[PDB]
């Protein structure tokens, strides 16, 4: 139980670190890829229109 | 990947093909103009021949 509390606190610290300093850049990368592919699709559509 | 390559080719081909259509329009215009000029030239040459012939006959 005591070690369970210790490891739970450790996991809370790990999750805080991840959300603070790891989630933001990864979310940015995912949004960047999604925007890039969306722009590629839209540019293909306008090329077909042209 | 095929979509992106085809889109780049689409932009290139559309631009060059618009230019080609305009050039073909101008080519047809030039050909028709040359045909018209040739008709007028040969018509006036035939007229000149007719006038020369009939003047020569009148003189004779």
């Amino acid at each position: 139980m005591s070690i369970f509390i210790g490891q739970l606190i450790g996991f809370a610290v790990i999750a805080f670190i991840i959300v603070k300093w790891v989630v933001p850049p990864v979310r940015t990368l995912m949004r960047n890829q999604q925007e890039a592919v969306r722009a590629a699709l839209a540019e293909s559509a306008e090329a077909a229109k042209k | 990947e095929a979509m992106l390559a085809k889109t780049a080719a689409d932009n290139r081909k559309s631009a060059e093909q618009v230019a080609a259509a305009q050039a073909d329009y101008e080519k047809e215009m030039a050909e028709a103009r040359a045909q018209a000029s040739a008709l007028r030239d040969e018509a006036r040459a035939a007229g000149r021949s007719v006038v020369d012939e009939k003047r020569a006959q009148a003189s004779g």
